[PDB]
């Protein structure tokens, strides 16, 4: 609902995207005469996935879990852009501004560290 | 007096003692193998199970 600060302070909340209902799998319509914007768009990561480094014989490197260290500090929010209308009809999203990026921390088995610019800039 | 190699007879009617030489010697093969099973996970390797 309308929750507050101080309602959330404190919860892990901050770093959690807003959700719409099961019951909202409706449709969104694009007057293509019509100007049209993502007035905030956010993104919140569950799974970080690190390629692994096959050894010189290799045979072939996978994705590997890792474990984030970081916190709930991962997230990006009050992305803004237009959405424009193409002319093929495609509808193409171009960002200005936003929290665009998080320093992110996560650690390989073995206790490697790899940080990275967890990012959408541009 | 005892010569060096006979120090360890004065536990052969002290069943205590006895017990309490086993304790140690226990001690300190348990120690022993803390301890080499830590030097090896300061050096093993885990990346290659193959070569
Ligand atoms: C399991 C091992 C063990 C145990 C339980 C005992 C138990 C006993 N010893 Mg025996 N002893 C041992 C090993 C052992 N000894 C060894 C290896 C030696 C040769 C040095 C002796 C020499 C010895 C003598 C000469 C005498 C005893 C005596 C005794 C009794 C009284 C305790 C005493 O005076 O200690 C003395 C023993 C020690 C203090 C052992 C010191 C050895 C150290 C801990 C080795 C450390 C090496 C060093 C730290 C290197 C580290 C690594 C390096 C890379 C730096 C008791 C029954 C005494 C006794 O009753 O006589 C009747 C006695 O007079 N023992
Ligand atoms: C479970 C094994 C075991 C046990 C509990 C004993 C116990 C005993 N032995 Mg026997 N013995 C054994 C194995 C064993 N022995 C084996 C395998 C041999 C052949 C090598 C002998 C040969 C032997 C002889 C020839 C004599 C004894 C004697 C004795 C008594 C006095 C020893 C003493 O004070 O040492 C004192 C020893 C020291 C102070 C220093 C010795 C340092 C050595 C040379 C190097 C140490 C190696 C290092 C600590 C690592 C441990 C070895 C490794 C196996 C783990 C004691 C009742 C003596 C006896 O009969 O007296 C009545 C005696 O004369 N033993
Ligand atoms: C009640 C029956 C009983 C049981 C269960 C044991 C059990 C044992 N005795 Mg035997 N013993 C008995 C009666 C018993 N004894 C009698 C009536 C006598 C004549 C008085 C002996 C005399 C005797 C001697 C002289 C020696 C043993 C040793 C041992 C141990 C050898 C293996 C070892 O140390 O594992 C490794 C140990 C562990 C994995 C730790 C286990 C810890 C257990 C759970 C005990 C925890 C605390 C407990 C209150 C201590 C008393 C237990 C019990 C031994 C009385 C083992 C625990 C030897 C010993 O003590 O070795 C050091 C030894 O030298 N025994
Ligand atoms: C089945 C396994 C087993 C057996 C039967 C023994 C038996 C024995 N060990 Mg223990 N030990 C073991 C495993 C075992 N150990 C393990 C796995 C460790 C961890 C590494 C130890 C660590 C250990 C220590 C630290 C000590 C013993 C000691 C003893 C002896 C105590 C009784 C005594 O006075 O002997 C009388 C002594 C003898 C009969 C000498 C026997 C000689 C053996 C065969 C070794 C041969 C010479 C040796 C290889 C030379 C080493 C040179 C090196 C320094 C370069 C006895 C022979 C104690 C000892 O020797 O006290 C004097 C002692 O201090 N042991
Ligand atoms: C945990 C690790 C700690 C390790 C502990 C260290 C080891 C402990 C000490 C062991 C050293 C033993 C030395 C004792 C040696 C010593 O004390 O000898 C003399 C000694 C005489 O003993 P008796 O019965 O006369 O008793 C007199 C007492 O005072 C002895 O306590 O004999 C014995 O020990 C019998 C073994 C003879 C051993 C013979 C060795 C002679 C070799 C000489 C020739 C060399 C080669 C040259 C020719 C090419
Ligand atoms: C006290 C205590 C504690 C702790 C403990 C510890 C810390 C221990 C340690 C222990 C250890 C840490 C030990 C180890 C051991 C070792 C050993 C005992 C070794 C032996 C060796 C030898 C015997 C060798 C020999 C040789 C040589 C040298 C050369 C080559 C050849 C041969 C092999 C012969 C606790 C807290 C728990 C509880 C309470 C009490
Ligand atoms: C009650 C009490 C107490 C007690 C104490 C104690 C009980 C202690 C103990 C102690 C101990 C009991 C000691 C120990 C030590 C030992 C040592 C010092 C050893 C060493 C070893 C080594 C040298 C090894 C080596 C190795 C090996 C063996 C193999 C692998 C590799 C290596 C090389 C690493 C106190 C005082 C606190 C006070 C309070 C009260």
């Amino acid at each position: 609902q309308t929750l507050t600060y101080d309602d959330i302070v404190g919860t892990g909340l901050a770093n959690k995207c807003p959700t719409l209902d099961d019951t909202a799998r409706g449709a969104y319509p694009i007057d293509s005469s019509q100007t049209y914007r993502i007035a905030r768009l956010c993104l919140q990561p569950t799974t970080f996935l690190v390629k692994e480094e096959p050894k010189n014989k290799r045979q072939e490197a996978e994705f590997v879990p890792t474990k984030l260290v970081t916190r709930e500090t991962t997230s990006l929010d009050q992305i803004q852009g237009e959405l424009k209308v193409n002319s093929d009809g495609s509808l193409t999203f171009v960002e200005e501004d936003g929290i665009d990026f998080q320093p992110v921390t996560v650690q390989m088995a073995g206790g490697e560290r790899i940080p990275l610019l967890f990012t959408v800039k541009n | 007096g005892l010569p060096w190699y006979r120090v360890h007879t004065v536990l052969i009617n002290d069943p205590g003692r006895l017990i309490a030489a086993h304790l140690m010697h226990t001690a300190l093969v348990a120690g022993w193998a803390g301890s080499m099973a830590l030097y090896e996970l300061a050096t093993f390797d885990p990346s290659d199970p193959v070569l």
